[PDB]
RNA sequence: UUAUUAUAUUUAUUCAUUUAAGUCAACAAUAUCUAUUUACUGUUUUUGACAACAUGAUAAGGAUUAUAAAUGGUAUUGCAAAUUUUAUAAUCAAAACUAAUUUAUUAUAUUAAAUUAGCAUGUUUAGAUAAAACAAUAAAUUUAGAAGGUAUUGUUGCC
């Protein structure tokens, strides 16, 4: 709240000097401390747990930061509309929440960052197909040792490889 | 008409770069190329992936469904895709009002570190 | 280890301990040319599995004039006695035979018959049960992971019959297709093979994690090519652990103690001023050992490789003020 | 080198009160990782604003 | 300036080779209308997108008595080139027309089709001091 | 100051052809 | 060599007054340090030259010797003829690292740049890929493509 | 303190020459969080997806 | 030219719109085209005023 | 102050010179289009000159060997309808991935004119001398 | 200053090659040094995306909160939120979670709960024996 | 046991500081910016060494001293 | 359209002139520079070009002597070793009262690029084959390097007597 | 590589859980977004010489999107665009007038 | 050339931009005791700041006052406060060079959104010529202190 108190104090660049300074102040910085709502409820069940809460900072990502939920209502002007705004805003998330109290499938997915195929199990992509390899190889040497007495190259397209010519 | 057969003259505004080509069919990883064209007689189709749903794309949550592509690895693919560069005069949404780097408009002035509470 | 410790110092060692004895002893000077190497061409004979025949050539001459002595008197056990050989070339009877079979060929013929002979060059080196046979390769690590050889784009394989009705963006847009894992290299197979099925007490590995990667701190835009030290070295950016991404044994080696580390240096810089290498007839600018060494041992950390780079930059310590002092201190005396 | 009597006077005067504090490889120095030093660094510059003063606290 | 050739020459200064900053340039000269280059004929200064809707000065917005000429940011269209009136372009000295229609014309902006600078020069617009300065430079040689 | 002290002979004096181009 | 485009060139004196600039650059004279060292050839000339350099760069910053008034000047010219053996020394050994490197591409098989000289792969200038007609100074019309002197196998 | 604030506010008066302030005031507000109006209710069948949130999809 | 330059083809020529000249293989003039353009949507089909 | 002095008027009926000029330029700025876009596209069609510099690894290695080897067989056909030109050729080549990264960091390729040089450019002079009626960009050939 | 050896070769996006006439020949844009620098800061940061996913030996899964691994069965707070997010200080485990990474094999159990004959996916981890007389106690 | 120092030079454009405490293993160890003196120095001896001189200039030898640089 | 067949005022314009001086102010004509390359002169062309030694060609190089030392392709090494040792000879001391020959001062300004032209010209002329102020040849004694190739030690069962 | 992004709805999963992309709508919803169709994913370029420590400029918001071809005329620009109302414009509009003395007052009703 | 102190010293050079006029005065609408004030009408005699002459006024430019925190000047550079006595010349969108007082990007990768630059390939080559001593690194081929003017703000002086 800045009201002027110098040569744009007094005349005719009294109202839209004052009306700027106070469109320009339109934020009202909604917070509170996700922690306090950790409190029972009037229906009995306890409002906000480590499953819900989670879905709320995910709901709201850049937004919870410092265990705060930080809503910024810039929308209106007037800055009691800003807290009315805001505040409705600010519900809706809860009550989104608070779906986490309903069941398994509304509580989030934590993200879990999976090696790739380790080493150990890549190593099991050489003897993948021991049985049929060796069979198939051993006839593709013999088009093979056939091949190479008609041309001096021979590519994988020849004896195994289909590129669809045609 | 045409369109389809020319690729880039008609590049509307929603449209994006870096162009999303179209979807090698099943080739997902080696083994689902590998079964598709070098091995048929695999019997992997595609090695067993996680039944639950992986975001390979990550942190960027993409809309499902869309044929989406994972950031180039190799340099050799950054270069050569078509990529524009920033000819023309550079705009922000925000900092338009301040016209330039020099003349930076302050409608009101406060401390650079002011911390609206 | 650490990246530039004595990673393969140890290896080159241990390849003169066993070729000494003369054991066979197998030996990739580079994993890097496999994996990482100019061109990778699928095994014609092999369905599936891929070729690197600028390593693969090399790798057959050198397994040829490295054991030429044992791999005379080291018959065939299993592999046909006819496989196409030119017109002067004899039937191998011992392996190595079938190795100068390979190499021994005017390309591009030597291609499609260097993909054989890796497969069947290690049908004789498993089939072995009483032969003692050691393995070495510098830089498993590059063999577990994938190869920075991709997979061809599909339509590769489909002899595109024209461009814009060809619904191709080969043309258009490079794509990545996934990068083909080194499990896949036939001749890597020949050795992971190995390594999986039992029963083998015959063969052995001694081998090395290599760690040349390009060095990346969190950012770095363009090198400047004008000096940048690391454009022959490898691109990984991956960690790698030996212990989920292989079945050999930890053998964790590490930066000199300054022990070790002062009798190499020792080494390092008065046998180099014996071959001439050294300062010479101007040492008396240069500093002396203690200082040298002791300059180093901040620097260097006491790493191998960091100490012969730091070696090499005793030309330019610019505060050095040992013997500017000491020099003063002789003509006082005199 | 702190005990070190660096004194010619003074060789009476006692090694500063902690001259036997034990060195660990965590604590310092402080030789941190590259990738999560930019998520501190830059989280630090976000959360400037996330201050709840409003409290119940003495 | 120090030959005033219009109004706006008694007021601003050359204030020597001053280099603005780009794109605020602030006479907009568009010498490099009509610089052909073939493969970037139709993203040449034209619309960066192909489904932009055409520009207002190829419109009419209410009833107007008639315009004398029409702006050189109007798009040329077939209904351009087949009704063959009289279509103006202000440009110097005093208007040019379109009085030879072609289909080579639609859909590219009447700045690219002018040409600004005219090659044929004005022995007589020039002083004898401005017009000896051409004679050096073999534009206008002797 | 004098770095490099080296004692070997010395050279001939004039040791370089002249320039291209003169006075 | 990656370089390849057109050059200029400065004389010897006129890069060797650069000094630590780009002269004396520290890890430019590892570089020549090393691949003189890799080569099995001494590296006399630059750790001679290497001296020269340390002990300016350390006393650049002081006055000159009190110029007091000696009639028989020996001061001045032993001023002289110790600095004109200074550039005769990075002289040679200007030209030395010029004279192994094109030499060492001879070895590597690096086209040089334009209007080069390597002893015997390239016994007249090199010039492939120039912005005009003819060889610069040969006036021999390009051959197209950049023509190459080493043999086509690695 | 309401009449607190009013001293407060009353400061812009009597301030040293050329000298404006600002007020940062930042209170506890009671909220209510009536699930009358903002019911915590399961998902919908037809779950929203992306066509729901093109430009304009606010209007 | 960034991409699709390949793609070009002699197809996409009007030929039949200039003349050419087989000496100097280039486009000596071009004849006139508003006359005997007749194109059914001189205003696009879907439009009906 | 230069006190600013006036230029005078444009010239008796020059503006008939004017409506006259740029008319007749601007039916001269169709065939000069008309060549260079029918220049441009022919180019298109033609055949270029290989864009990679043979002097540079891995394009130094023999015709039989090497990249040569998939150059001429798993992409041949498909080199031969992209025409060769230096942004598809190095876009395709990219694409088979059978080469690694080799393609920017290693191959060193030849400079843009000197890749505009269609097949049979055997004479280096050509690069330069390429017409000049046509307004291209130096796309043309 | 363009000489193409610079910047990885993308400087050749940015040259006006041979004696220009300044006034008629030459883009704009590659005059001005701000959209010369702008283009630069894409291209260099470029090569940080790229290299910051080539090492991308992970990859993101999700997975329902009661069946992951025990080290993100807490709230985990998003990034750039909160204060890095030592895993454990009690148990002597001080490791960014977003940086521990969790293997495949040890993970069969529900992300594979489809596994049938659970090695299918991939076979277990062979843990080495950190005990036992090997070369690195002398024997 | 911290000791804090600061210094400047360019006038503003560089300002380090290092915290120096004795590390009683002398296995110490001089860091800077998160990384050895190597890497943030890239390796480089006439960068490396100018850092060494303040040790032995004072006779002292750094394998006792734990320096980082902010 | 149907273009005029003779163009009243499209040629009719003043002629255009084309530059004709290859340089600055379109006025140099073609001459030898300085910047000549005299490729006789030594094995190196005088004046020596911009050479840059990457990290790329020493590691290339490192590797290329993991050949030449087990092929035993020693002679590759043997033009340099006498090319070192040629061109590496201790740079005879200048005499009393002798130096260069410095731009003449008065003859031209400050500016003038007179300066620079006469030192290069002059820096030409002492082309390394002119080099006296250095001593090479047979007749100069080696000390340092070894004299034939075979005392280079790769020859060491020679050196075995 | 080149894949299209999987949506395994929670329902059919082994263990049911709100994916993260459910969130990432639910989000959306509340704060009143645009999710892109046609945002593309290798494009995640961030501001490197405002988001990172070692750069001289750390700002820690990314200030510039790296996107080039950003221009006012897009539609998701616009979106964004900051109206000029009561800005730096509004105060020169009625400050910066010629004679700074007349913004007070009518000079007229001065002199009555 | 008189008995705490250094010029010899690289790094550069092709650069241009401006449009199509309009000042002869002031006027609460909500929540404070009521005004239609709702829609507060009264007909017309001058020529400076301009397209023109019209006094002042702050800059560019180095050459001989720091050793324990500083390298840019006043004589004057378009729009400024007493000389008036032809005359609207002002930015608005879409617009045409002749101009002394200017870093333009030179061959791994190159146009994404208010409209933005196609010909000049020719040995980083004529003559002219540009700018440093400051958190960097060049410290000497060398300095107060004697000198004349026909001019008389003084050599672009006069004779």
């Amino acid at each position: 709240e800045q009201y002027d108190n110098l040569q744009y104090k007094r005349y005719d660049w009294q109202g839209w000097y004052q009306r700027m300074v106070d469109v320009h102040n339109r934020n009202v910085s909604i917070k509170c401390r996700l922690d306090d709502l950790k409190r029972l409820d009037a229906y009995g069940n306890p409002f906000v747990e480590m499953q819900t809460e989670r879905r709320l900072r995910i709901l709201a990502d850049h937004r919870v930061g410092m265990g705060v939920l930080k809503l910024d209502s810039d929308k209106y002007e007037d800055q009691h509309d800003n807290i009315t705004y805001g505040s409705t805003k600010l519900s809706e998330l809860l009550a989104d929440a608070r779906k986490a109290q309903l069941g398994k499938e509304y509580w989030p997915s934590v993200e879990v960052k999976v090696r790739r195929p380790s080493g150990q199990s890549k190593a099991y992509y050489s003897v993948l197909d021991d049985a049929r390899i060796e069979s198939k190889s051993k006839e593709l040497y013999a088009k093979y040792r056939e091949a190479k007495k008609r041309s001096l190259f021979v590519t994988p397209m020849d004896l195994w490889l289909d590129v669809k010519g045609m | 008409a045409n369109a389809h057969k020319f690729p880039h003259e008609y590049h509307t505004p929603t449209s994006r770069f870096p162009t999303t080509p179209q979807q090698s069919p099943a080739s997902d990883n080696w083994i689902a190329y590998t079964a598709k064209y070098l091995d048929k007689q695999l019997a992997l189709q595609d090695e067993p992936a996680t039944v639950y749903n992986v975001n390979k794309l990550w942190p960027m949550q993409q809309v499902p469904g869309k044929v989406d592509q994972t950031p180039f690895e190799e340099d050799q693919t950054w270069l050569m895709h078509p990529i524009p560069v920033h000819q023309m005069q550079q705009h922000h949404p925000e900092k338009d009002l301040q016209d330039l780097p020099f003349v930076n408009h302050e409608q009101f002035p406060r401390s650079l570190e002011w911390t609206a509470p | 280890g650490p990246t530039g410790c004595g990673k393969s110092a140890l290896l080159c060692q241990a390849v003169h301990y066993a070729r000494s004895r003369d054991i066979i002893t197998l030996y990739i000077a580079n994993a890097k040319a496999w994996t990482h190497g100019e061109w990778c061409w699928p095994s014609t004979i092999l369905p599936g599995f891929f070729d690197a025949p600028d390593a693969a050539r090399e790798f057959l001459r050198t397994v040829a004039e490295a054991n030429g002595s044992l791999l005379q008197a080291w018959e065939l056990r299993v592999t046909p006695q006819d496989l196409p050989l030119e017109q002067g070339e004899k039937q191998p009877r011992s392996l190595y035979d079938l190795c100068e079979w390979g190499h021994r060929a005017v390309a591009p013929a030597s291609i499609d018959r260097q993909s054989v002979c890796i497969k069947f060059f290690f049908d004789e080196i498993r089939a072995e049960k009483t032969k003692p046979i050691i393995i070495a390769v510098d830089g498993w690590n590059l063999f577990s992971h994938e190869t920075h050889f991709r997979y061809p784009h599909p339509d590769f394989l489909r002899t595109l019959t024209t461009l814009n009705d060809g619904l191709t963006d080969v043309d258009l847009y490079p794509q990545e297709l996934p990068r083909i894992p080194a499990s896949r290299l036939s001749f890597v197979r020949g050795l992971n093979k190995l390594i999986l099925s039992k029963q083998d007490p015959n063969k052995f590995f001694i081998t090395c994690t290599t760690r040349d990667f390009k060095p990346f701190d969190g950012v770095s835009g363009f090198a400047d090519v004008e000096n940048d030290r690391f454009k022959n070295s490898l691109d990984e950016y991956a960690p790698y652990d030996p212990e989920k991404d292989s079945f050999f044994h930890p053998m964790q080696v590490e930066n000199f103690t300054e022990y070790e580390y002062r009798a190499f240096l020792r080494f390092a810089i008065n046998s180099g001023e014996l071959a001439g290498l050294g300062w010479g007839p101007m040492w008396h600018y240069s500093s002396d050992f203690e200082r040298k060494l002791y300059k180093i041992d901040f620097m260097s950390d006491r790493n191998p490789q960091r100490v012969v780079d730091h070696y090499h930059q005793e030309l330019v310590w610019r505060y050095e003020y040992k013997r500017t002092r000491q020099k003063q201190y002789l003509l006082a005396r005199r | 080198p702190l005990e070190v009597q660096r004194d010619v006077g003074r060789l009476e005067e006692p090694l500063p009160c902690a001259g036997k504090i034990p060195a660990e490889r965590s604590t310092f120095p402080f030789r941190w990782n590259t990738e999560d030093w930019y998520e501190y660094e830059v989280a630090k510059a976000r959360n400037k604003r996330f201050v709840f003063e409003n409290t119940n606290d003495n | 300036l120090k030959i005033a050739k219009s109004t706006f020459g008694f007021y601003l200064a050359r204030r020597g080779q001053r280099k603005f900053p780009f794109h605020r340039r602030p006479h907009i000269k568009n010498t490099q209308a009509m610089n052909l280059n073939a493969p970037y004929f139709w993203s040449y200064m034209t619309a960066k997108s192909q489904s932009f809707f055409l520009p207002e000065e190829n419109y009419i917005t209410g009833d107007w008595t008639g315009k004398f000429f029409v702006s050189k940011r109007q798009v040329y269209t077939l209904q351009h080139a087949t009704s063959g009136g009289k279509v103006r372009v202000k440009s110097f000295p005093s208007v040019f027309e379109l009085n030879s229609p072609s289909r080579w014309n639609v859909g590219k902006e009447m700045n690219t089709l002018t040409k600004p600078r005219m090659d044929l020069i004005d022995d007589q617009m020039l002083t004898k001091k401005q017009r000896l300065d051409y004679v050096k430079a073999g534009l206008l040689p002797k | 100051a004098p770095s490099y002290r080296a004692d070997v002979e010395r050279s001939i004096k004039k040791p370089t052809v002249p320039g291209l181009m003169s006075t | 060599n990656t370089y390849l485009t057109r050059s200029v060139a400065t004389p010897p004196i006129s890069v060797i007054r650069t000094g630590p600039k780009w002269w004396a650059e520290p890890e430019r004279m590892v570089k020549h340090k090393v691949m003189y060292f890799t080569m099995g050839i001494d590296q006399l000339p630059l750790r001679r030259t290497a001296v020269i350099q340390k002990d300016l760069k350390r006393f650049h910053m002081c006055k000159p010797p009190p110029r007091v008034g000696d009639a028989t000047g020996y001061k001045r010219s032993r001023g002289a003829q110790l600095t004109t053996w200074y550039r005769r020394i990075q002289y040679q050994e200007y030209h030395l690292q010029h004279l192994f490197v094109r030499h060492m591409w001879g070895l590597l098989r690096m086209y040089p740049g334009n209007t080069t000289k390597i002893q015997g792969k390239a016994d007249d200038g090199y010039v492939g890929y120039d912005s005009v007609h003819f060889h610069r100074y040969n006036r021999s019309p390009l051959p197209f493509p950049a023509r190459e002197i080493y043999e086509r196998r690695k | 303190s309401t009449e607190f604030e009013q001293r407060m506010y009353g400061i812009r008066h009597w301030l040293h020459r050329q000298t404006s302030c600002e007020f940062h005031t930042t209170y506890r507000r009671n909220v209510v969080h009536d699930s009358a109006v903002f019911p915590t209710e399961h998902d919908p069948e037809t779950k929203p997806s992306h066509e729901h949130h093109r430009l304009f999809s606010f209007a | 030219p960034e991409v699709a330059m390949h793609r070009n083809s002699a197809g996409l020529l009007p030929s039949h719109m200039w003349e050419m000249d087989k000496k100097t293989g280039k486009v000596r003039a071009v004849k006139d085209s508003v006359r005997d353009y007749q194109t059914k949507i001189p205003v696009p089909k879907w439009v009906q005023l | 102050w230069a006190k600013p002095k006036k230029r005078p008027k444009v010239g008796p009926g020059f503006h008939e010179k004017a409506q006259k000029w740029r008319d007749e330029y601007l039916l001269d700025r169709h065939r000069v289009l008309a060549d260079s876009l029918r220049a441009y596209v022919d180019f298109s069609s033609t055949k270029r000159v290989e864009p990679w510099d043979t002097r540079f690894a891995p394009f130094d290695r023999v015709e039989k060997d090497g990249v040569y080897i998939l150059t001429r067989y798993l992409m041949d056909d498909k080199l031969q309808l992209c025409n060769y030109h230096h942004r598809p050729v190095k876009r395709m080549l990219c694409n088979v991935g059978l080469m690694g990264p080799q393609v920017t960091t290693t191959a060193r390729w030849k400079p843009y004119r000197f890749a505009t040089n269609p097949a049979n450019t055997t004479r280096a002079e050509r690069t330069f001398t390429k017409d000049k009626t046509v307004f291209t960009g130096y796309h043309h050939d | 200053m363009h000489d193409a050896n610079r910047f990885g070769g993308r400087t050749a996006y940015l040259r006006e090659i041979g004696p220009i006439d300044h006034k008629k020949k030459g883009r704009l844009f590659k005059r001005d040094l701000p959209t010369l620098q702008f283009n630069v800061d894409v291209w260099c940061a470029q090569q940080t995306l790229r290299k910051q996913w080539k090492g991308r030996d992970w990859d993101v899964v999700e997975m329902p909160f009661e069946m992951a691994p025990k080290e993100l069965q807490r709230v985990v707070p998003e990034k750039y939120t909160d204060v890095p997010i030592m895993t454990d200080p009690a148990r002597h485990d001080y490791m960014n979670i977003r940086r521990k990474v969790f293997d495949r094999e040890d993970m069969q159990d529900a992300l594979f709960a489809s596994g049938g004959a659970g090695q299918s996916p991939y076979p277990a981890i062979q843990r080495v024996d950190k005990a036992a007389m090997t070369l690195d106690k002398y024997l | 046991g911290i000791a804090v120092g600061h210094g400047r030079a360019d006038g503003q454009k560089y300002m380090f500081t290092a915290l120096i405490r004795e590390n009683r293993d002398h296995n110490g160890s001089v860091t800077l910016l998160g990384k050895p003196l190597s890497v943030a120095f890239d390796d480089k001896s006439w960068l490396m060494e100018m850092v060494l001189m303040p040790f032995d200039e004072a006779k002292l030898d750094f394998r006792d001293f734990d320096v980082n640089l902010i | 359209t149907a273009t005029p067949e003779k163009f009243s005022i499209l040629g009719t314009t003043h002629p255009k002139p084309k530059r004709n001086g290859m340089g600055r102010n379109n006025k140099m004509r073609s001459k030898p520079s300085d910047n000549v390359a005299w490729y006789d002169k030594g094995p190196v062309e005088w004046l020596p070009r911009p050479v840059r030694l990457t990290y790329d060609q020493l590691d290339q190089l490192r590797d290329w002597m993991m050949r030449e030392t087990i092929a035993g392709r020693t002679e590759e090494f043997n033009k340099i070793r006498h090319l070192h040792r040629e061109w590496s000879q201790h740079p005879l001391m200048p005499v009393l009262g002798d130096v260069e020959p410095k731009f003449p001062l008065n003859l031209y300004k400050q500016n003038h690029r007179a300066k620079r032209r006469f030192l290069v010209r002059w820096h030409k002329a002492n082309s390394p084959t002119y080099w006296m102020w250095m001593p090479r040849g047979p007749a100069v004694a080696t000390p340092l390097h070894r004299s034939s190739p075979s005392q280079f030690p790769e020859h060491w069962k020679s050196l075995a007597r | 590589g080149v894949h299209k992004v999987g949506y395994t709805h929670p329902h059919h999963l082994p263990v049911p859980c709100a994916q993260r992309w459910d969130l990432r709508l639910a989000r959306a919803r509340i704060f009143q977004e645009y999710i892109e169709e046609k945002a593309p994913g290798a494009w995640q370029l961030e501001d490197e010489r405002h988001m990172s420590p070692e750069f001289n400029t750390f700002t820690g918001y990314p200030m510039r999107n790296l996107r080039p071809g950003y221009g006012q005329n897009l539609p998701e620009f616009i979106m964004k665009k900051r109206l000029p109302n009561n800005t730096h414009y509004e105060l020169f509009a009625r400050r910066d007038i010629p004679n700074e003395d007349n913004a007070m007052y009518g000079k007229l009703l001065y002199d009555m």
